[PDB]
């Protein structure tokens, strides 16, 4: 850098313009926190609401296991068709692009159209909303953890 | 002397002149020629031709200049938000903006005194290529709000269309206008 | 999807069609992760929280530059009959992402 | 050079009261004339205005202005990279006011505005902004003043 | 000229002066007056007037302003907290600081020179104030420990206690001074 | 100093019809000779190049090779602020470009090249752009002349 | 004056002298004795002297030097990336060139002149230092490709054979070094 008075203003402007970037990227984190913290309250009532999923799921499980026995409830997972019906769609999010899950879960393909045994068709079906949230806690989180990526980054 | 236009000489031109053509050796060290730095050069005899200007090239020229100075005025504003978090933060909004003043700058302002055509320009071919890259940009800003991604926009042929104008000869060039108008609004009525 | 737990409740989850395996113990449960890890076609795998509550960082060697499947710890039996600090969870979360540890 | 460090500009400000300052970008933007009232100051404002003179609502509307279009301003430049559906309803209107108050109060022509003008069109442009969102305004002038749309000189800027 | 304290008059001052009151205009936008940066302020005869102070006002004086400065330094370490998570979502212990350092900020390094009484405040009345405020502090505190909602304490009538203390007068201030110091030990013994 | 704005280089240049302008950036990394192609000029180059003296398409390479070097310089600055894995795909052609120019066209030794083989080298490096990119080339030199590899020469 | 290089009697000297060692105040404070920087020092007779060298200490002197110029140049330029995108982001080979770049500053470049063997350095012992140091990161970079982390590699014992080479005496490092030469291959061929 040659020492000349243009220099010099050219030096003075630069400084100027780094300040106002500085504030400017200032106010982006005070956004980025801003849809951070409710997202925090989505995730856990999302969290809290699988807990009680998980507790109506293994009760039910847990009974159907001893009344009914277990050769029974593993014929009747043999005869249950496995599932693949998810599909990995990608949300865009402040620049950047994060998967999104979305679940097909299909209707009238699973076998055992009647309930001959007594509480495994109970079982599967706890089961079953069990995934339905279980889905919904990742797509939450997922996105948590690409906000605090971004705030990061900002800071 | 060695660049530096706080000299006494400079200074003392700076004055008395009604108008100034600043020069930059970044944009000539990039063989970008005619060289003219926008920012730093100005005109005063601009408002007085306006009269002249009306009935002697079209009704509405000055808008057109307006205008062009206004989306020269955007993109200088955008470019300190490029230097601090990269050309990909911005929307495509602004994308569209930068985009535009980059077609205008390698293609409005740039001129070649060597080459067989493009030495002399006359007044009616720069206001007929000022219309054209303002009807693009319209279309191109209707365009977003529809729902198109900007990197749809910026791979239709009429770029090449726009950005070989300056070679057209001024006797050829009246046809090349009237097909470039039909070929812009050809091309911007299939992207949604 | 895949998930591992418990021995005892995997016929719960291939009772509504997930690939549920079961693990004994934290080795098994990183080599059979590691083995879900390498093959491909499923988006996301839930492991025990009493087992491995890090199920992303245990094969981080291995996804350096891609995050197709999930990764996400979940409660097994000992906390669904009696509960557990989600709060705490969050407040965990909370301290890994802005690292101050400040909630009310 | 635009050097406000510049000795003529820097004795200047030793012996005068204020300065009033042109904009260069309010001028490529085809605003005349392009006082930009962000960097202008006049030191004897104060003795000048209130009631006996003018209008005694002067000084409050001058504070009240400059501080909505300051917000405005760093608004419009957060705007081009969060987007503009990340921002609040508040956000949205003083971006609108900033945009409003450059097209209309700023870019007045060769228009003779007398004061009283000038003031029911910095009302008006504050009728944009949501009552009680005027802080340096007290309630007696707001109930009197608060409300007119800007009809007239919207109808023809 | 432009707030730099490194242009020659400025170093050739502070070579020499004992005290350096500095002024900012940022606490005058906020109309806080006086607007004196206590963080860049100092003063160098603080050491050799104690002996005077702890005779004629007060034996706790000295104690007590080291106290009030402590409170005041502990809330200027917290604003890194601040400028990133919300005021609000802060602990307990952190939010009755900030608490005491705003009632510090507005109700003690604040005076109006316009009033009647509040023009000229004498060291006894100073030092009554003081103690009014660390009384409130240790209380609070303490409750803290006890375990209460702290927006009951922020909510409490002895804090118009706290504020009103500057505009009584001089002669009738001893009064107030006690029925405050009673006040405040009544009202959180009767706080849960 | 290397400054380019001392008094007597200053008075050269504006004395004299252009400069070579060597540059230590390019020694330090073991380019021979270290000549930098920005700041240099010739000012009796139209005179002396084109149809019938050279080659028809001399002058609109050279231009093409200087805006195409320039914009390479240019990414390589935002490279340092951002990394070079958040790049476009466009913009890392230009990088390596600018590397391969730097490698190949000006790293030359002691070798004595002829005018054609500067000019196949030239038209090599040109062909690793797109070809709607080389805008100040016309249409019967790139009919003509793009395609060739580079590989071909060196190999 | 004040570590300005621009000043008339470096400027004047740099025009005739054929060798330029360039010091640096940076390498002084952190004890980085003798402090050459080698990214600004130059030396313009170092390709006359290459036939003494290929007679007097080995054929393949200027190779192994040119190599160790490469390792430097390479970890200078990484050390732009590693400050702020952080040494982690760096893949493996870029940390093992890292640490290789580490272990020439400090067990090769590095010297005291107050030690009563380090003071004095012969050239034969500075050919087996940099044998010892491109042998290391040969087998180094041959295991990496064998999927071992690199942080087992920082823990290999063969490290602080390197590292206390330069404090061996001029008679008694023939013996160590062919020791060093078995026992570098031994621990990576032991190593996974």
């Amino acid at each position: 850098v040659s020492p000349t008075r243009m220099n010099l203003l050219q030096r003075r402007g630069q400084l100027r313009l780094a300040q106002k970037g500085v504030d400017l990227l200032k106010k982006k984190r005070d956004a980025l926190v801003a849809e951070f913290f409710g997202l925090v309250r989505e995730a856990m009532e999302a969290r809290k609401a699988l807990d009680q999923a998980a507790k109506e799921a293994y009760a039910a499980l847990l009974l159907a296991q001893a009344f009914d026995g277990p050769e029974v409830v593993a014929g009747a997972a043999l005869g249950v068709p496995p599932l693949e019906g998810v599909e990995a769609e990608v949300e865009n999010v402040w620049g950047s692009k994060v998967p999104r899950l979305k679940a097909t879960f299909p209707d009238g393909a699973l076998l055992s159209p009647v309930g001959t045994p007594a509480y495994t068709l109970e079982a599967s079906r706890a089961f079953r909303r069990y995934a339905e949230a279980l889905i919904r806690v990742a797509n939450t989180e997922t996105r948590l953890k690409k906000i605090g990526e971004e705030i990061k980054k900002t800071t | 002397p060695g660049g530096d236009m706080s000299e006494p000489v400079t200074q003392s031109t700076l004055r008395i002149v009604g108008a100034f053509w600043r020069l930059d050796a970044s944009l000539a060290f990039r063989r970008h020629f005619p060289a003219i730095n926008w920012n730093g050069s100005y005109s005063l005899f601009t408002s007085a031709l306006d009269p002249w200007y009306r009935e002697n090239v079209a009704e509405d020229y000055p808008e057109l200049r307006d205008a062009i100075s206004e989306l020269l005025q955007r993109e200088a504003g955008l470019q300190e938000i490029v230097q601090l978090v990269g050309p990909d933060a911005l929307q495509d909004a602004e994308r569209l903006v930068i985009e535009v003043g980059r077609i205008i700058r390698e293609d409005f302002l740039q001129q070649n005194a060597y080459h067989e055509v493009d030495a002399y320009c006359s007044m009616k071919k720069a206001y007929g290529i000022m219309k054209m890259i303002l009807a693009f940009y319209k279309e191109a800003e209707a365009a977003i709000k529809r729902g198109v991604s900007i990197d749809e926009i910026l791979q239709l042929p009429v770029l090449e269309r726009i950005g070989r104008a300056r070679y057209v000869s001024e006797e050829e060039f009246p046809a090349y206008f009237e097909e470039a108008m039909k070929e812009i609004q050809g091309a911007f009525k299939a992207l949604a | 999807m895949a998930v591992i737990a418990d021995p005892e409740t995997a016929q719960g989850f291939r009772l509504a069609g997930l690939e549920g395996y079961g693990a004994s113990s934290a080795e098994e449960a990183q080599s059979l992760l590691e083995t879900l890890v390498e093959r491909g076609g499923y988006a996301l795998v839930a492991v025990d929280e009493a087992l491995l509550p890090d199920p992303e960082r245990a094969v981080e060697r291995l996804m350096r530059g891609r995050d197709l499947p999930v990764l996400l710890p979940i409660a097994g039996l000992k906390e669904a009959f009696q509960g557990h600090d989600v709060e705490g969870y969050m407040r965990e979360l909370v301290r890994k992402t802005i690292g101050f540890d400040i909630k009310l | 050079d635009d050097d406000r460090t510049h000795p003529i500009p820097d004795l200047t400000g030793y012996i005068t009261e204020g300065q009033i300052q042109l904009s260069r970008e309010l001028h490529r933007k085809g605003i005349y004339p392009p006082i930009d009232p962000l960097p202008s100051l006049s030191r004897l404002m104060n003795n000048g205005v209130g009631k006996g003179k003018t209008r005694e609502d002067h000084k409050q509307v001058s504070d009240q202005l400059y501080s909505a279009y300051a917000n405005g301003v760093d608004i419009r430049k957060l705007v081009a990279i969060i987007g503009e559906d990340a921002l609040t309803e508040n956000d949205r209107r003083y971006l609108q006011f900033a945009d409003a108050f450059e097209r209309f109060f700023i870019n007045q022509g060769q228009q003779n505005r007398s004061i009283e003008e000038s003031l029911q069109i910095a009302w008006a442009l504050l009728s944009m902004l949501p009552q009680g969102e005027l802080k340096r305004i007290s309630k007696d002038h707001i109930g009197k003043y608060y409300g007119q749309k800007l009809e007239e000189i919207w109808g023809a800027p």
